[PDB]
């Protein structure tokens, strides 16, 4: 019906200078703990908690999202759709303990910004102000997408979060990162070769490899290259549709564009449902470790 | 430590650019056979950068141990786009694996 509003609010007296610290802390651990998932590190999973928390939004009633940071509660936390993410959460926690005043929600989304930027990806503007909401604000499991459908389902899925085709394609390029785990999602395989470096490989892998449909031990089917990459059914739609297709080629060709479209859409992703006052600070652009010479 | 664990390191952060066996084609990077006890810009067939050959140094354990922290740092204007490994354990684990893999 007529929705709820969530207005941002800076964590009492926190500056841009406190935030970079939260940032750094994460960047430094990201480098400490790079052993996880065969030297992939926790980056990828962080780009994905970010999204899983954000991805529960519903522009209809303005529920779910990144704001209340409800992932910290047993229903969201245990959504079968979130399988895998508990690893990135336990990576975040000690950090949350060093900076007790940050909202789960800012922690979660900052989490994702840090990772992107640290994996040689584009700078992403971020806004502090998400405030932790009472356990009764956790949406029901199941607002996240399935990986077994078509361009159809994918176009429609993103409409509940005001995303257009240029924006969903651009977010999907985040699949250059990490991989699928038979044990959590019923899928096994990486999308390409550098899975902890931020680039547009997704799109070229799509465009250039010899996808072959095969079925797995989870008994799902997935496209497999003989190069040792995979493409979910839904990552395959991007080429099975002329609209999405047009865009794939465009990003396959120019990374600086791909990159330009991602920061935009990613932050849009992180910001749906949040009302940013006047007496509000603009998006911050944190400095990577490499620029502070850390 | 391990070549075992050192092996994983390699596939993951570098094999996208180098072969280790003699008669390993050079991809964006030289073959890495003949590493330990060799000079910079050493690989016969690769279009090194002055900057490289000219670092003019022997490719040795600790030498790597340094390099591996900051490829850029240790050698200005190069083409190897890697941000180094910063830890010592895994820099150590990759160094092991290499002694093997890059000779016999
Ligand atoms: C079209 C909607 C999407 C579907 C159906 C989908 C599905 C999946 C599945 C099943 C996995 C593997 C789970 C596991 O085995 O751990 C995965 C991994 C991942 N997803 Fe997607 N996802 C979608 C959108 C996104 C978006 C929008 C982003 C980024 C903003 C993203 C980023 C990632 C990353 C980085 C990984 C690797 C995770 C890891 O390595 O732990 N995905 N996705
Ligand atoms: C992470 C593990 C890696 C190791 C141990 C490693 C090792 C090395 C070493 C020792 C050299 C100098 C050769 C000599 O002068 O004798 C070199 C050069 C080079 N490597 Fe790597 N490398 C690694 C990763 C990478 C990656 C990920 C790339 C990606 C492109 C890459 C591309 C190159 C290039 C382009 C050069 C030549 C620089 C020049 O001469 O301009 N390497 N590598």
């Amino acid at each position: 019906t007529t929705p709820l509003v969530h207005v941002a609010s800076v964590e009492k007296g926190r500056s841009y200078e406190d935030f970079q610290k939260v940032y750094n802390a994460i960047a430094l651990k990201l480098r400490e703990d790079d052993e996880y998932d065969n030297y992939i590190g926790y980056g990828p999973v962080l780009v994905r908690l970010a999204w899983h928390i954000s991805g529960t939004w519903d522009k209809h009633d303005n529920t779910g999202g990144s704001y209340g940071g409800t992932y910290r509660f047993k229903k969201e936390f245990n959504d079968p759709s979130n399988a895998g993410l508990q690893n990135g959460f336990k990576f975040l926690e000690p950090i949350h303990k060093e900076f007790p005043w940050i909202s789960s929600g800012d922690l979660f989304s900052l989490g994702g910004v840090t990772a992107v930027q640290e994996m040689q990806g584009p700078k992403i503007p971020w806004r502090c102000g998400r405030v932790d909401t009472p356990e009764d604000t956790t949406p029901d499991n199941g607002r996240l997408p399935d990986a077994d459908k078509d361009a159809g389902y994918v176009r429609t899925f993103f409409q509940r979060l005001n995303m257009n085709d240029r924006e969903v394609v651009a977010l999907m390029g985040a699949h250059a990162l990490g991989k699928t785990h038979l044990k959590n999602s019923g899928y096994e395989g990486p999308w390409g070769a550098a899975n902890n470096v931020f680039t547009n490989e997704f799109y070229l892998n799509l465009l250039n490899e010899d996808w072959k449909l095969e079925k797995n031990d989870a008994n799902n089917e997935q496209w497999d290259s003989k190069s040792g990459y995979m493409m979910l059914p839904t990552d395959y739609s991007l080429i099975q549709d002329p609209k999405y297709l047009s865009i794939v080629k465009e990003y396959a060709n120019d990374q600086d564009k791909f990159f330009k479209d991602f920061s935009k859409a990613f932050e849009k992703l992180l910001e749906n449902g949040i009302t940013f006052p006047k007496d509000a600070p603009s998006p911050f652009i944190f400095k990577t470790l490499e620029e502070q010479g850390l | 430590g391990d070549v075992e664990k050192g092996k994983k390191i390699f596939v993951q952060k570098c094999a996208q650019c180098h072969t280790v066996e003699k008669g390993g084609k050079h991809k964006t990077g030289p073959n890495l056979h003949g590493l330990f006890g060799r000079k910079t810009g050493q690989a016969p067939g690769f279009t090194y950068t002055d900057a490289n050959k000219n670092k003019g140094i022997t490719w040795k354990e600790e030498t790597l141990m340094e390099y591996l922290e900051n490829p850029k740092k240790y050698i200005p204007g190069t083409k190897m786009i890697f941000a180094g490994i910063k830890k010592k354990t895994e820099r150590e684990d990759l160094i092991a694996y290499l002694k093997k893999a890059t000779n016999e």
